[PDB]
RNA sequence: CGGUAGGGGAGCGUUCCGUGUUAGGGAGAAACGCGUGCGUGAGCCGCGUUGGACGAAGCGGAAGCGAGAAUGUCGGCUUG
RNA sequence: GGCCAGUGAGACGAUGGGGGAUAAGCUUCAUCGUCGAGAGGGAAACAGCCCGGAUCACCAGCUAAGGCCCCUAAAUGACC
RNA sequence: AGACAACCUGGCGAACUGAAACAUCUUAGUAGCCAGAGGAAAAGAAAGCAAAAGCGAUUCCCGUAGUAGCGGCGAGCGAAAUGGGAGCAGCCUAAACCGUGAAAACGGGGUUGUGGGAGAGCAAUACAAGCGUCGUGCUGCUAGGCGAAUCAGUGGAGUGCGGAACCCUAGAUGGUGAAAGUCCAGUAGCCGAAAGCAUCACUAGCUUAUGCUCUGACCCGAGUAGCAUGGGGCACGUGGAAUCCCGUGUGAAUCAGCAAGGACCACCUUGCAAGGCUAAAUACUCCUGGGUGACCGAUAGCGAAGUAGUACCGUGAGGGAAGGGUGAAAAGAACCCCCAUCGGGGAGUGAAAUAGAACAUGAAACCGUAAGCUCUCAAGCAGUGGGAGGGGGACCAGACCCUGACCGCGUGCCUGUUGAAGAAUGAGCCGGCGACUCAUAGGCAGUGGCUUGGUUAAGGGAACCCACCGGAGCCGUAGCGA
C-alpha cells in the first residue's frame, strides 16, 4: 500500500552513528568566515549530537533509518 | 484443548480505547485532544518537522556534505567479516573458504547484492585453525592473523577492467625497471 | 512416551505406534493454540459487507437551502448523514486483508492439537480400508465397532485418499474426511473422538519428529 | 453491519421507575427524569450529613428545653457542668430521648446530677 | 483514597460468529412490563390472566457497539 | 531517559514596584495563599477573605474559624 | 451512420487544495468535455538494457525502495538495473536484381546483426511444422428423465418431544398449519439432443523451403537523423542534461557506415531508426449462470420490497419522496336490531374476533376514564431528610407500598469561560438515525514462535481459506570519512 516517504529535506541535514544517534552539522560556516574568530570556525566546524527535543521531533518525521532512543 | 476451552493469556490482547463514549470510561467529551486548536479539529492537521511559522529545525542546519553537493554516498564495496565469525563456525580443520561455504554455513546471508561486493576477511579476533581461503582480498593485519596461522591464503583477482589501447600503451611504455 | 492400540474390523490390541509430537510448554499451550485457531477461523473471513458513503448515493450534491436567514440547522446535503435518507460514516468497507501467522508457530499448534488429543482416551487408531461396494452401512458398522458414535462429531483421515471411504463418508454430517494435503487445525480440534492410521501416525510421527 | 437496539430503553426504564412522585413533567418527561435521578441523589447526600447535623440540633434544644422546667437559673451549659464532673461517659444526648419517654428517670438523672 | 484538561489499570452491556442442529423452548423463546433480590456500577437473576417461535450461559473473537444536547435529522404528538 | 498528553485567555487577596491621578473588580511584572480543579462551616445571600482538605455508612462524641435574646444550635453567664 | 455501465486509447484540459500566504511546484495530465473501439484496449519483436561479466519482444505482480535522485534542495515528487513468478509466438513489406509497360505500378527475390542481402559459380532433395468454407469426431451448453428409506400418542396444526424401524453413491436447499434423511419439489449417482453454438482432434488443399566459395564497388526505409532555436515528457522543475517526440529554419552517411552506452571526444561493447501486424498474462461491471456471506431487514439495504426515478417541484438542465407483515386456510361475518350510509352490538367461522379487514408483538411522548390519599392565607428548579393524618393488602403482624399537615436544606443540564442559577449558547417533547473508523507503512509497549539467526512476498493449491512448497527479498551481523 502507501509506503512512508523519507523527508528528504531532514535526511540531508541529520545522520547515523551506528551506535544509533542523530549527528548534526553546526551552523553559520559558509557565510562572513572573516568577520568570526578561528576559535569560533572550528567550534563551529564539528558534527554533534542534536539535543532531546529535536531528536525526538525528527525521530518520526524521518522513519527509516535505525535510531534507538 | 477442545473448541470451548481455549482463551488469550492475559496482557497479550489489550481492548483498544473508544474515544467518545462516556466520561467515566476516561475519554469522553472531546475524546483527550483539549479544548480546541488544530490538535482538535479533524483533518492532515500539523505537518511533522513543522515549527510553527518559526524556520524549522532542518532548514537552520546546512546540509550534509557530499548529499550537499550531490556527490553519491559512501558505500560498502565488500562483505566485512572479522575471524570472530570463523572461529565461531563449525569450519574443521580441512575445510575451503570462499562465497558459497560463507552463505551456505550461516555466516553471511547477502541478498540485496549477491553480484557486486564479494568479501574481505578483517582483522579483529583470532583464528588457531588453519584453514584454505581463495577469497577477496585482506588487511594487513587479518594478513598478519593467516599468515601467523600458516594457512593456504589466496587472494582472488575478481573482474578486468578495460583499458583503452592508448592508455594501455602509454602504461606498459612506464615499464622503464 | 504414551502407546496406543492399533484397532482393526476385529479389534486387537496389536502394535505400538508412538505418537511423539513437539509439545507447547506448559501455560504458553492454550495461548498458542488459541492463537492459530483464532487466526484459523480469522482468516476463513472475507470482505462481503458494504455501505455507501456520503460520496456515493444518488442523494444531491446542492445547497438545500442558503446559510442564513432561516430558523433551521446549516444542512448542506440532503445525503448527509445525519439526515436518514443515505449516506454513513465509517461503515463497513469491503476488506481482504492478510493476517499472516508464522510456519512454525502454526506448525506447533497442530503438533499441540494431536499432542493434546492422545492421552485422554480420545484416540483409538485403524489401519486399513478395502471397501468393495461402497454403501455407507459396513462404515458406519465399523464405525459402530470401532467405538465411535455416528452422531457425536469424530473425525478421522487418511493416506492417498482411496475413492469410496470419501464416496462412503461424504454424506454423514458429523464427520468429514481429511488427508495430508487438507489438514487444517479447526477441524481436528473437534477433539470429540479421532483416530489415525499407520501411515498416519508415522507420517505424522514422521514430520512432527522429537 | 446495522446495530439498532433497545437498551437505551432499559438504561432509561430504570430511571424512569426511580422517578415516581415528581409532580408533573419532573416524573414523566425523560430529558427531566434524569436530572431528577442526580438532583435527587444528590439531595439525599446533603439531607442525609444534615440529618445528622439536624437531629443533633435537636436534641441539644429538646434537652435543653427539658432542663429549663426547674424555674431557678440552671442551663443546658450547666448540665453539662455536672454532666462531666460527675463522671458519666458520654450518653450521647439520648437523654433527650428518655428526657421525655422516662421523664421521671430524667428528673433521677438530673437529680442525682445535683447531688 | 476531592478533582477540571488529561494519562493508566480493570469491567458491564449490545448484534453477529466458533462450540452450535448447544442447554432450554406452543407445558410459552425473543419482545414488552414488573421487583420487600443481588452488585462499586455499567448490569445480572427472578415473576408476569400481555405476546406467540426462537435461542441462553460458560470459554473466545469482530464491530455501522452504548445518546441529553450538534439553530442536529427523520416520523409521531403537544403548547399557544 | 522510553512511549505519550494537555496547557501556553487566568482571577482576586498580602507584600515589593512601574503605567494611572500611589483612581478603578485597572494594566504589567516578582514571592506567596485561594479559586481555577475544592466540597463543608463561618461570612444574611455571595469563586478568590478565615477555619478546613469530602472513600463510605451511624437518629455517634470532641473541636478550629465564628458565635451563646428570638427568628436559628448554644449564657437575658459572672465581674470591672 | 445510431446506441454502450465501467475499463482502454487519442485530443483539449482546469480550479478549490498542499506549500500553514503565493507566482516555480502540487492537486494533475486527475476530474470534466469530444471522438473512437474491443471483450479487452494500448504497447510489443531491440538503431534495447548492461559493463568487460552477461540477458534476449511486450504486458502484469512481489521486490530493489521510499534507494539513486529531482525540487522556492520548500511542499513534495520518485525511478531504473540485478533477482523471483504469470504467460509465452513470432511474422509480413520497401531497396539493390530479372521480366511487361511512357511513368505509376505489377509478378519472382530478399528481408538480417560478435552483419546480411543482391551479382557469379558449385551441389541437393525430402524430414519436420504453419494456414484452412466443407463434413463426418469428441466433450460441454441451451428442454429434461429415472432416482433409496416410517408409523403412532400430544393441549388448532408436529417437521419438535417420548416409543418403535429404515435409507445413505442421497444429512445441499426451498416449501409443507410447526423446526424434515425417510411428505413434496429435489439432491448424490446414472442417463438423454432432432437444431444451434463452443472446445480441441481429421480432411480435398494451400505452404514455409536447403548448404558452400569468390566478391569492401550494388542495396539495407531522406527532407529523415543531426545542428541553431522554442518547448514537451521521461522521477529528472534547463540544470553538466543525455535518451524519446514535435513548431520554424538549415540539413547527412550506407556496413571501410550510422545510432546508443546521461554534455562531449578517442577506443571497445551493443544494436540496425526514419515501413506495418500480432494471442496470452492484464483492468472493470449495465450484466448472465452457479456458490457464498461474524452483509441489511422497511429511518436498513439499490433513490426505489406497491404507481420508483413514480407522484410532486422546475420553462429547462435537473432535484426527488413516502406507504411491508389478519389467519394455517377468507374459512372476510348467514340471519336479527339501531339505521340514509359509515359504523356498532348479538349470532356464526376460527385455536385466538380483546387476528375484523385502519386487521401480526404495540413501547414512549399525547389524549382520556375509574379507584385510594390530598390541595382553595398560598411564594415554589417542585426535590430530599424527618413525618402528622389516612388508605391497601398482608406474615416473619415492628415489616412493605401509595398520599402528604409542617419544618430545615437545596441558584436546571450541557457547552465554555478568570468567573454561568445566570437575563451567555443549545434543546417543544417522545422514539429511531447520528461522530477518532478503514487500508498500508514507521516507532514503542504487551503476549507469543524459533535462536542449528528470524521470516516470507508474488505465485502454485480438493471453487475460497488452507497442508506443503516457493530463500526472491528484508532485518540484525562493522565501523569512520564528503
Amino acid at each position: 500500500g502507501y509506503k512512508m516517504k523519507t523527508h528528504k529535506a531532514s535526511a540531508k541535514r541529520f545522520r547515523v552513528t551506528g551506535k544509533g544517534k542523530i549527528v548534526r552539522r553546526r551552523a553559520g560556516k559558509q557565510h562572513l568566515l572573516a568577520k568570526k574568530n578561528t576559535k569560533r570556525k572550528n567550534r563551529l566546524s564539528k558534527l554533534i549530537q542534536v539535543d532531546r527535543s529535536d531528536y525526538d521531533n525528527v525521530i518520526g518525521a524521518l522513519p527509516y533509518l535505525k535510531v534507538n532512543r | 484443548f477442545r473448541l470451548d476451552n481455549l482463551g488469550p493469556q492475559p496482557g497479550s490482547r489489550k481492548k483498544g480505547k473508544r474515544k467518545g463514549r462516556g466520561h467515566a470510561a476516561g475519554q469522553g467529551g472531546s475524546c483527550g485532544f483539549g479544548m480546541r486548536g488544530q490538535k482538535s479539529r479533524s483533518g492532515p492537521g500539523i505537518m511533522r518537522g513543522f515549527e510553527g511559522g518559526q524556520m524549522p529545525l532542518y532548514r537552520r542546519i546546512p546540509k550534509l556534505r557530499g548529499i550537499a553537493g550531490g556527490m553519491r554516498a559512501g558505500l560498502p564495496k565488500y562483505v566485512p567479516i572479522n575471524l570472530r565469525d570463523i572461529e565461531v563456525a563449525g569450519f574443521k580443520e580441512g575445510e575451503e573458504v570462499s562465497l558459497e561455504s560463507l552463505k551456505a554455513k550461516g555466516i553471511i546471508n547477502p541478498s540485496g547484492r549477491e553480484r557486486r561486493l564479494p568479501l574481505k576477511i578483517l582483522g579483529e579476533g583470532e583464528l588457531s585453525t588453519k584453514l584454505q581461503i581463495k577469497a577477496r582480498a585482506f588487511s594487513g593485519s587479518a594478513k598478519e592473523k593467516l599468515e601467523a596461522a600458516g594457512c593456504s591464503v589466496t587472494v582472488l583477482p575478481g573482474r578486468k577492467k578495460y583499458i583503452k589501447e592508448s592508455v594501455r600503451k602509454n602504461l606498459a611504455r612506464a615499464d622503464e625497471y | 512416551l504414551i502407546p496406543l492400540p492399533i484397532l482393526n474390523f476385529s479389534g486387537e490390541k496389536v502394535g505400538e505406534t508412538f505418537l511423539n509430537l513437539k509439545t507447547a510448554p506448559p501455560e504458553k499451550a492454550r495461548a498458542v493454540v488459541h492463537r492459530g485457531l483464532i487466526t484459523h477461523l480469522q482468516n476463513k473471513r472475507r470482505g462481503t459487507a458494504s455501505t455507501l458513503t456520503r460520496a456515493e448515493v444518488r442523494g444531491g450534491g446542492r445547497k438545500p437551502y442558503p446559510q442564513k436567514k432561516t430558523g433551521r440547522a446549516r444542512r448542506g446535503s440532503q445525503g448527509s448523514p445525519l439526515r436518514p435518507g443515505g449516506g454513513v460514516i465509517f461503515g463497513p468497507k469491503p476488506r481482504d486483508w492478510t493476517i499472516k501467522m508464522n510456519k512454525k508457530e502454526r506448525r506447533l499448534a497442530l503438533s499441540t492439537a494431536i499432542a493434546s488429543a492422545v492421552g485422554n482416551s480420545f484416540v483409538v487408531e485403524e489401519f486399513a480400508e478395502n471397501f468393495e461396494k461402497p454403501k455407507t452401512k459396513d462404515f458406519i458398522a465399523a464405525m459402530q465397532r470401532w467405538g465411535l458414535d455416528p452422531a457425536e462429531k469424530s473425525l478421522f483421515f487418511l493416506m492417498d485418499l482411496v475413492e469410496n471411504v470419501e464416496k462412503s463418508g461424504r454424506n454423514i454430517r458429523t464427520l468429514k474426511l481429511l488427508t495430508p494435503r487438507s489438514l487444517n487445525l479447526f477441524d481436528v480440534l473437534n477433539a470429540e473422538k479421532l483416530v489415525f492410521t499407520e501411515g498416519t501416525i508415522q507420517y505424522l510421527n514422521q514430520r512432527y519428529g522429537v | 453491519r446495522v446495530k439498532r437496539g433497545y437498551i437505551a430503553r432499559r438504561r432509561r426504564k430504570k430511571i424512569r421507575f426511580f422517578a415516581s412522585s415528581f409532580r408533573g413533567a419532573h416524573s414523566r418527561l425523560t430529558r427531566t427524569i434524569a436530572q431528577q435521578k442526580i438532583r435527587a441523589l444528590v439531595s439525599a447526600h446533603r439531607d442525609r450529613d444534615r440529618q445528622k447535623r439536624d437531629f443533633r440540633r435537636l436534641w441539644i434544644t429538646r434537652i435543653n428545653a427539658a432542663i429549663r422546667e426547674r424555674g431557678v437559673y440552671y442551663n443546658y451549659s450547666k448540665f453539662i457542668h455536672d454532666l462531666y464532673k460527675r463522671q458519666l461517659l458520654l450518653n450521647r444526648k439520648i437523654l433527650a430521648q428518655i428526657a421525655i419517654l422516662n421523664p421521671n428517670c430524667i428528673y433521677m438523672i438530673y437529680n442525682e446530677i445535683i447531688k
